[PDB]
């Protein structure tokens, strides 16, 4: 359901979580980004 | 349909966002 | 440099990495999105590989 997606991404503050990952990854410009964003997320998972 | 033209746009958005802040 | 990122961005095809990932959060509308994101990213990899 689209109203239930909207709903989720702003409860979730997911635009804002996402923005930052990227503001990172440009930071880096890592050889392989999908590492770079699991551990990213595994770090804000843990702070 | 509806859920993957959101998530497009959202997409782009933040992608905006990030790069008119890394900058 | 807002053009180093640009590129990169453009390389990786990461605005449909961000739309793929916002298209699964949307599905899975999971309690802890941050886990749940690590899990799908370490999918993807794992997936890249095999």
């Amino acid at each position: 359901s689209l109203r239930e997606c909207e709903l989720y991404v702003q409860k979730h503050n997911i635009q804002a979580l996402l923005k930052d990952s990227i503001v990172q990854l440009c930071t880096a410009r890592p050889e392989r980004p999908m590492a770079f964003l699991r551990e990213y997320f595994e770090k804000l998972e843990k702070e | 349909t509806v859920i993957l033209e959101y998530a497009h746009r959202l997409s782009q958005d933040i992608l905006c966002d990030a790069l008119q802040q890394w900058a």
